């Protein structure tokens, strides 16, 4: 398995082609979900100290596809590897 | 030897080919469909969702005659007939201009429906199964669309033809005249 | 429900149709009003703390339809997720 | 002196002639493959990895019949099948403008496959095994491209066929009769 | 051997030639993994202190090909000259 630097996610990516109703949408209209696989230690402050990260390994995750956002291929699985910055939210 | 052919009808065909559902006559006959009429042009899928969605959920078919169907929002609408999601067909309007509209409202109150206008303060988005003309049967190929036998009441049916009796008594000119009748 | 990492706040967007006299505007003249669903802990400093927010869950706030504002769909609810930063108001009473 | 010849089949010959599976002939010979037909023209092997892979795994050759097969994408190809990882033949598509995408239809009714059309919303990501037609051999060289018994169903067919038929029926012009027939 | 300045790691990056099937990608499409070779002391912080780096010399690491990325001649290999900011994760 992967190894996470500093303050960084990796997740992979989930699905949907189709919307509200079932009426599958056209790739204009048509992911920002994802689960967590390995998380860093944390951000290291101007103080030496190491801030841990609020998302634990396992959440599904709303994030944001920025441009810090870079991809990776592992065991031949899409995989995304990210900062914390760039994620938004936890579904419960 | 001669030959008669009888039938509402205008000059449009489809706008997707991939639409016709009986290759033998190489057009769409849409079995007892609900009808969109959208006075603005459609360019995007989003304002078709909320109305395309209670269609799904319905089980008839849907005929959107809208001014124009663009890509974007006539792509997915193939996609979704061409799978069996919805059956859908989308057509131009029947005309040009402030004859379009007018037209195009002749053909609500034939079905029973709203003429969702863009500049007369509603949005596609909020149209809803209500606003939606029924008809009988649609027959649409590559050249004219027909609306066999709509849903719309025979009362607000001579009253808006009373009315259209009366606008061609004031065209001063033979070119109103012609298209009023 | 929906949880904010760090400092994000959740909000859904509304629309009054009318203006000052009952006039009603067009949806040319007429959003950036909405109201707080959820909020994320507050914004993490150099110095390692953690600066609360000064939206509460259920305001009327004012924000700025920026860069920053992202769109999510939820129960198939449409809402917003963006930074503090990019809210600027309150309404209250 | 006199000669009869006896075969469907297209004029358009393999893209890369590194493709050649018998020297013999000096032609490809793809046993038993899968067909992906695309309306655009393709220059990225990004788009072919989905595709490209379930073909992979599935064991069958494939022949690939697009607007054209640019060398970005077309030099990858090569390589694939120069090792054996896939067996892989690809060829411009029939024709030009709407009738290139008519053509190209009727292959995919003859072989069970989808048109992969960019224009009405189907990105060639994803397409899958589905959307390929298949046939019993495929003959490629130099010049022409034959498909020797589709998998398509002859109801299909013969539907497809009834339209194409009235299709001349309305042929106003003897050029438009030429190419229909 | 070659000496890294404050922060910076000294890799040399390895091939995937093949894609997400093995399918063999041309070089219009295709590296981003290397291996660590030397590594230098660290970041010194505006109290003149001086973090240390979390990548020992000798780790897989997967990292980012950004713009402070920088190429070296070194005995005729192939070499890249990084901040450790543009490391993501180490593969153990």
């Amino acid at each position: 398995n992967i190894r996470p630097l500093h303050d960084r996610v990796i997740v992979k990516r989930k699905e949907e082609t189709k919307s509200a109703g079932g009426i599958v949408l056209t790739g204009s209209a048509a992911s920002t979900r994802g689960e967590v696989l390995a998380v860093g230690n944390g951000r290291i402050l101007e103080n030496g100290e190491v801030k841990p990260l609020d998302v634990k390994v396992g959440d599904i995750v709303i994030f944001n596809d920025g441009y810090g956002v870079k991809s990776e291929k592992i065991d031949n699985e899409e995989v995304l590897i990210m900062s914390e910055s760039d994620i938004l939210a936890i579904v419960e | 030897q001669d030959e008669l052919d009888v039938v509402m009808q205008f000059d449009r065909g489809y706008l997707s080919p991939y639409f016709i559902n009986k290759p033998e006559t190489g057009a769409v006959e849409l079995e007892s469909p609900f009808i969109l009429l959208a006075d603005k042009k459609i360019s995007n899928i989003r304002e078709m969702l909320p109305v395309l969605e209670a269609v799904a959920k319905a089980g008839k078919p849907l005929l959107i005659i809208a001014e124009d169907v663009e890509g974007e929002a006539l792509a997915t609408l193939v996609v979704n007939t061409m799978r069996g999601i919805v059956k859908v067909a989308a057509v131009k309007a029947p005309g040009f201009g402030d004859r379009r509209k007018a037209m195009l409202q002749d053909i609500a109150t034939l079905t029973g429906g709203t003429v969702i206008s863009e500049e007369i303060g509603m949005e596609l988005e909020k149209a809803t199964l209500e606003d939606l003309g029924q008809a009988k049967r649609v027959v649409i190929n590559k050249d004219t669309t027909t609306i066999i036998d709509g849903v719309g009441e025979e009362a607000a049916i001579q009253g808006r033809v009373a009315q259209i009796r009366q606008q061609i008594e004031e065209a001063t000119s033979d070119y109103d005249r012609e298209k009023l009748q």
